């Protein structure tokens, strides 16, 4: 439903789909695939409206955790959340 | 003995007494916290040009 | 230096098509007046007798190419010596001032890469491997280490050997790093498929030597024209029908190859006769595309004959299974074969476990079976007796 | 900046028809590409792009 | 490599143009 992005959001199913299906695509190219994603702007504004849009491609295990405060002030409830995660 | 015991090094230490029972393991791999120190790297000879 | 490499092969593999022998005859001559090379001109003349149709008399009568003379004689000796040793030492000269001052990590190492390769052209033996790795040594990168790989790689035309060519590059080629290298890919899968075709198994060469990736060739290895070749020969062994037209169509390569050099006739014939299952026209074909294609091949030369009845019958065996019932005369006798010489290549066929069918001759009733059941299910246990217990009893004497 | 504390400033050379094919000569070798493939000849279509 | 690869009875070429000449007179 949300348009208008889509020469920018050729990387939906590229960046995440393209890799879990077919893995040999990046070895008879011969660059590094997509591994690390970062996105930096707004959001709420399309940034994260699209983040959510990733479900409903993939209809799979999806995990969407925000850390802000969700590590802890004092010790040992952090590693709790820097491993096993 | 205290002749054979590295400095830096893993052993073992009892519960109560703290007592040194014997040498474990050795020095961790990892050293400090950032390490970029690269020796031959990844460009050898034709990388960038010029 | 390809050109020097396949001028000095593939003389000796063409009996026939006497103009093909003569551009491996008359561009020798030329270029061995340019080059330096005395022995390996001659190692090609060392073998004469037990052949068929040679460029020389000495023995025989024949000499039937159109250059009559491919003896080394002490002619060459004219314009040889000039540039023999001349070079040699003088670029031997430039070392003594490298390894003195110590001047850079490239020149200790081009130097002997301008020697060995240029060993290449002395026709040294011990020079072009043993002094080659002094360069090898000095280097320690696998993008140095290319040029001590095709020294070796174009020994395949010279010393004329398919196996300890990549015996000793096969721990040169593999190393450590592999990963997406592109120029890798065709150094590698060109000779391997070469190794397999002594054995053949032809299957890890149709993903691999036949499956080029390179549109054209890679020069000191082998030909745009044998590349291409070799997919179409070897292709239609392997991939079956259905594999045709999705792959060798589908590959740009041969399109390319089809509004060009038309020369090679096995593109619009043993392709269009084998898509179309017509074995009327697909006989006639076979001489023409085995005069101007396997007689003249650098590689399945040697065995020919053999490889093409086998896949003579093959197209006929699979048009065996459309039809039920089929007389013996009906459709035979318009694809122009005789009934006799039909049934000798067919008979002796049975003992290799080719035809489980239904083939007969004085009645004529033809039909086909079903090579899917449970007695080749269990002729894999049978098969595997005598060499699952080869290596069982034989280290147990001793140890165990 | 002092004599023999900083010796020289070298100074690289401005990308050319012939800087834009710097890394395509090397990184071609990683990457997958076809014999079609001129360096030099794709690099004249291209700006402001060498290392 | 068997007999069968390293018999070579050379017999294919004769007996290929001699069953396409005996065709072709049957007209």
């Amino acid at each position: 439903d949300v348009g208008g992005l889509d020469m920018q959001k050729q990387e939906i199913r590229e960046a995440v789909e393209l890799p879990l299906v077919q893995a040999d695509l990046y070895e008879q190219i011969g660059i590094d695939p997509p591994r690390g994603v970062l996105l930096y702007g707004p959001p709420g504004t399309g940034k994260t409206m699209l983040v959510k849009a990733v479900a409903n491609s993939t209809k799979a295990a999806f995990i969407r955790v925000n850390g802000s405060e969700f590590v802890h002030k004092y010790l040992g409830e952090g590693p709790r959340m820097v491993r096993d995660v | 003995n205290v002749k054979d015991l590295k400095a830096s090094q893993r052993v073992c230490l009892r519960s109560d007494s703290y007592m040194l029972h014997k040498v474990l393991e050795n020095k961790a791999d990892p050293l400090v916290s950032l390490m970029m120190v690269e020796k031959v790297p990844d460009s050898t000879y034709d990388m960038v040009g010029g | 230096n390809y050109e020097v490499s396949e001028k000095a092969f593939l003389l000796t593999q063409s009996k026939v098509s006497i103009e093909q022998r003569k551009e491996a005859a008359e561009f020798v001559l030329a270029k061995i007046k340019e080059e330096e090379m005395a022995p390996y001109y001659k190692y090609l003349c060392e073998e004469y007798l037990v052949n068929n149709g040679q460029s020389d008399l000495e023995h025989d009568e024949k000499s039937d190419s159109l250059n009559e003379w491919i003896k080394f004689d002490q002619e060459l000796y004219n314009e040889l010596c000039k540039k023999n040793e001349s070079k040699i030492k003088e670029l031997n000269e430039k070392i003594q001032k490298l390894e003195e001052d110590d001047e850079g990590e490239l020149e200790q190492a081009q130097a002997w890469i301008n020697l060995g390769e240029y060993y290449a052209q002395i026709g040294d033996k011990d020079n072009a491997e043993k002094t080659l790795g002094k360069s090898l040594s000095k280097a320690i990168s696998t993008g140095a280490k290319i040029d001590v790989m095709l020294t070796i790689a174009r020994l395949g035309f010279f010393y004329n050997d398919q196996l300890y060519v990549k015996e000793k590059l096969e721990a040169v080629n593999s190393m450590i790093e592999k990963g997406g290298d592109w120029e890798r890919r065709n150094r590698y899968k060109t000779y391997y498929g070469i190794h397999c075709l002594a054995v053949r198994n032809f299957k890890e060469a149709a993903k691999l030597l036949v499956d080029s990736l390179a549109t054209f060739t890679s020069i000191e290895l082998t030909s745009y024209e044998s590349i291409a070749t070799y997919a179409s020969v070897t292709g239609l062994f392997t991939l079956e029908r259905t594999d045709l037209k999705s792959k060798v169509i589908d590959s740009p390569e041969l399109l390319s190859l089809i509004s060009t050099t038309a020369a090679l006739q096995s593109i619009s014939s043993l392709t269009i006769s084998l898509y179309a299952s017509d074995y009327a026209s697909y006989f006639p074909y076979l001489l023409e595309t085995y005069a101007n294609v396997l007689i003249p091949c650098k590689y399945l030369n040697r065995h020919a004959d053999f490889f093409v009845r086998e896949m003579r019958r093959k197209v006929y065996a699979q048009l065996l299974e459309s039809y039920k019932t089929l007389s013996l005369k009906s459709m035979a006798s318009a694809f122009g074969v005789s009934v006799a010489f039909l049934d000798n290549d067919l008979g002796k066929f049975i003992p290799n476990k080719q035809l489980n069918c239904v083939i007969d001759r004085v009645n004529g009733i033809v039909e086909t079976n079903r090579p899917d059941n449970k007695n080749a299910q269990y002729h894999l246990l049978v098969k595997q007796g005598d060499g699952l217990l080869t290596k069982l009893q034989k280290y147990g004497a001793a140890v165990r | 900046l002092r004599p023999g504390r900083i010796d020289r400033k070298i100074e690289f050379p401005p990308p050319s028809v012939a800087a834009r094919a710097e890394i395509l000569r090397i990184h071609s070798r990683k990457m997958n590409l076809t014999r079609g493939i001129n360096l030099r000849k794709v690099a004249e279509k291209m700006n402001g792009c060498s290392g | 490599e068997n007999w069968d690869d390293v018999e070579v009875d050379d017999d294919f070429t004769n007996e290929l143009k001699a069953e396409l000449d005996r065709y072709k007179r049957e007209n």
